[PDB]
């Protein structure tokens, strides 16, 4: 035998969580779900008063 | 969706002590309803439903590639206009200016 | 170029970076999977979005 | 076949957890379960002493 087989193999990739660098209150959302996003695009905006 | 739910789970799918058993996976699909029917026959979150998708026509569009310039959900009820504060400050300045 | 003026310039820079960061930018090209952010939510740098 | 079916469907929607921007104590509560509230309506009130 020159072959090893397993049926316990899944498909893995990179997933990134999105976290703010500040604290605020949300005012807009720009991507809902299953939507294409480019690098550098805004996904959330906060109230800029303070 | 580009994930099967088990992607982001915080716990092992199966126990370490037990053996491994194959399980067929499931992948969510987003379906959008017509809004003229909801207003007269409204729904509620978590109700069960039988879905059927017609797959006769196949252009080959699996992944969306169009970006949109309009935000989806926007709220500005928490924005406070600074008129009265600016008037109070002006009045105080006039008061303490002699 | 005087030492006193540059100190305040640094604080101006820090405040400006704080203001420019009220817009949250995507670091990677990809597709959105989970969305636990709604208008009006109170967000800290430890809350997933 | 030309069709695909599944009974594992469930209706979905949006939900917001109302949260305060400040700390304090409560003195009023303007709504209870199954109450229609419009955008810009007051839901809670705090003691303004501090």
């Amino acid at each position: 035998r020159h072959f090893e087989e397993t049926d316990d193999a899944y498909v893995a990739g990179n997933q990134i969580q999105i976290m703010s660098q500040v604290s605020g209150s949300v005012t807009k959302v720009w991507a809902d779900n299953t939507d294409f996003v480019k690098e550098g695009d805004v996904l959330v905006t906060l109230d800029p008063t303070d | 969706d580009m994930g099967t739910g088990s992607a982001f789970s915080l716990l092992p799918a199966q126990n370490a002590t037990g053996n491994w058993i194959k399980v067929v996976q499931r992948l969510p699909v987003r379906i959008e309803l017509d809004q003229k029917q909801l207003e007269q026959y409204p729904l509620r979150i978590g109700l069960s439903t039988l879905v059927s998708v017609n797959t006769t026509n196949r252009d080959g569009q699996v992944l969306a590639n169009k970006v949109r310039s309009t935000p989806v959900a926007v709220s500005t009820a928490r924005e406070i206009s600074l008129a009265p504060v600016n008037k109070l400050i002006d009045d105080i300045v006039k008061a303490n200016a002699g | 170029d005087q030492p006193a003026v540059q100190q305040a310039a640094t604080e101006v820079r820090n405040a400006w970076l704080a203001l420019e960061r009220t817009r949250i930018i995507s670091p990677m090209t990809g597709y959105v999977s989970r969305r636990a952010v709604q208008p009006g939510a109170q967000i800290s740098p430890t809350t997933p979005l």
